[PDB]
């Protein structure tokens, strides 16, 4: 039978394919997921216009190994933002897009940017726009206030304004020199442009 | 041959030789989930910790106290040591909703170039793309 | 009117040395 | 019957990892947790996931109103000493309580200080006007469905609930060791 | 089963593909992205109607070795 | 024979005669993310990090105060060296919440012309495109 | 898999084709 | 009524060299 509709369907299973573990190849030319990658904003950001971003890497990266040194400090990382921000958000996405090893070495890192502590999206000081969104409404009231109480003394405009500017989208400015974090979202593979030889003792 | 060079290679990382050593290190603050040791070699600062205890998260703390995060890598035979990829004056330890500060009292600025490109001055990160 | 709380801050108040004994790593 | 008792990790088990990163929810993100205990096999034999094994989740979405807890899926799971493992689990609370959970940020006065404001302004001047001897509606409708923010600190015990079978047999295997 | 739709379709896993590394061709004959450019605005801008803006270079750009003046 | 140029131009860029040297840098504000060294040579301006130093962003200050990028390219053996392509009476140093100024209290505003197109004056950069 | 919608949707690159001097 | 916050100025009292060694890649 196909009856007892409703708990027939709660009742179906849910059945998750298990997973196998495998091995990272080369540990010494590798950056895996979850690497934070700390970097110090050089451009002053501004989320009016869609843009790019640039920062430069304050420390060595070393692999996951810990022995190589793979992103050298001084690298620069270029990123980009759109999209602006929505009421009740006081923080950005940062795509960061490629880093530049002061060696020459490219490689293509499709990250988010984080802040000092993780946390996701850049933030800074937001500008909600208070005036340009609710001057009019108050204004017009206002004005419309005064008349009427100088007519008496001879012995919706703010709706319809209000209306048109209630939403103005906030701004984040976020001042140069800020630390960033940049959250390796994807590994890294470093064996195609590195090597390594032992240095003949004394 | 390149069995030979990749021998030569674990060899001199593991030789670890010409290592100075720092050992002035305090902490303050909640004491149980302290590490039963903290050093630096120069290059990276290693905290250990006992068997029984859980391994907590370190953090970065700068000079006007804000705290970031650092990268670090679990080391020693049973995992019980975190080495993080920095030497610095203050750390952080917290987990869970217990804190600890750790001091270097014996902070040197300078420290040792890294003109090799690796974690060890015996071998040398060499260019291989060319291009 | 309302932050984020922030996590606790440790007392520096016990500032007492983390290494009782030479780390056995350093072989001392 | 499960095959190998000893190079497995069954459902329903619990792993206890650290947060690293504090977690904003405001944009999708990814998170950052450290195992803080060795994970053993379900025979209870053989540590499977080290401890500090480094695990990468993310979350998306955002919160709505009424939420408390935002849902985190623990993506990958690196060891120490190599081993990865894609876990694709959801992430609790350290008692095994659904999603991650902090304090929220409700924007009370993004929501109802436009509304308020207009109200007092429009009774401050009807009582100036008096004294010579709807906008608040629109201000609300446009403002009111924020949704809240949530905010983790970073250095908080979070689980890892393993939603399927976790099986380590291609990495590992077993030697006695020689007596004395 | 096909059944849990909410909890089986949070716990979709999220794959990236990973990056491999490359190097630049010739860094003597190359400005990368990222370079600041700095110069100095020629016309007044006013954004009324679209236009064409037009700016003078103040300084030499060198190529991202540092070593040969580009523009 | 194009190898031999290649070879000529590197020595070239290399042999680096005739230069001189500016010492003369003054510096006020967050000491903890200053360098150990400023100097120029009368084209690029180098500032000098220890090895335990966070490498921090660099910024042109002009006569009234403005701050705007410069170009910077990372040298030196184990890139401790920020060289900023330009020389200037005022630097601005800043890395977070931290700023330090960096005054140049011998400024030459006539420094030396680039008659070559190269950051040598022993390299010219001749047009082969033609057309 | 194909999960993470929005977070995988941007992170999608945007990849900008260089250009020769003439 | 509210404008972006301005980046912290440095103080200008603690004027010091910048130079307290002659830099090696001068070769002096």
């Amino acid at each position: 039978g196909g009856g007892g509709g409703e708990l027939a369907e709660k009742l179906q299973p849910m059945r998750l394919s298990g997973s196998s573990a495998g091995r990272l190849g080369n540990r010494d030319m590798l950056i895996t997921q979850g690497t934070q990658l700390d970097c110090v904003l050089e451009t002053r950001l501004v989320t009016t216009q869609p843009g790019m971003t640039t920062c430069h890497l304050t420390r060595d990266v070393y692999s996951t190994s810990g022995r190589v040194v793979l992103l050298d400090r001084g690298s620069k990382v270029v990123g980009f933002y759109q999209g602006g921000l929505r009421q009740g958000q006081a923080r950005i996405f940062v795509q960061w897009s490629r880093i530049e090893t002061p060696s020459g070495v490219v490689i293509n890192l499709d990250s988010p940017g984080t802040g000092p502590l993780g946390e996701a999206g850049l933030g800074g000081w937001i500008d909600r726009h208070f005036w340009e969104r609710f001057g009019g409404a108050i204004m017009i009231s206002l004005i419309g206030d005064l008349g009427d109480w100088a007519s008496r003394q001879g012995s919706s405009a703010a709706a319809e304004a209000l209306r048109n500017s209630i939403n103005i989208p906030p701004t984040l400015y976020k001042n140069q020199g800020e630390r960033v974090n940049i959250l390796v979202a994807r590994d890294l593979d470093f064996s195609d442009v590195y090597s390594l030889e032992s240095i003949p003792t004394k | 041959r390149e069995a030979n060079a990749r021998a030569a290679v674990e060899a001199a990382f593991e030789q670890r030789v010409g290592a100075y050593y720092n050992l002035k290190y305090m902490m303050s603050g909640d004491k149980d989930i302290a590490p039963v040791n903290a050093w630096d070699d120069g290059r990276f600062t290693y905290f250990k910790f006992s068997a029984n205890a859980d391994l907590p998260s370190i953090y970065f703390v700068d000079a006007e106290g804000n705290e970031s995060l650092v990268p670090r890598t679990t080391v020693g035979s049973s995992n019980n040591i975190i080495a993080v990829h920095k030497v610095n004056p203050k750390w952080m330890i917290r987990l869970g909703n217990r804190a600890l500060a750790i001091f270097n009292e014996a902070y040197d600025p300078n420290g040792v170039p890294n003109d090799t490109g690796t974690a060890s001055p015996a071998v040398r990160r060499v260019n291989k793309g060319g291009n | 009117c309302a932050s984020a709380p922030k996590p606790k801050q440790p007392s520096d108040f016990n500032r007492e040395p983390v290494n009782k004994t030479v780390p056995v790593e350093i072989q001392r």
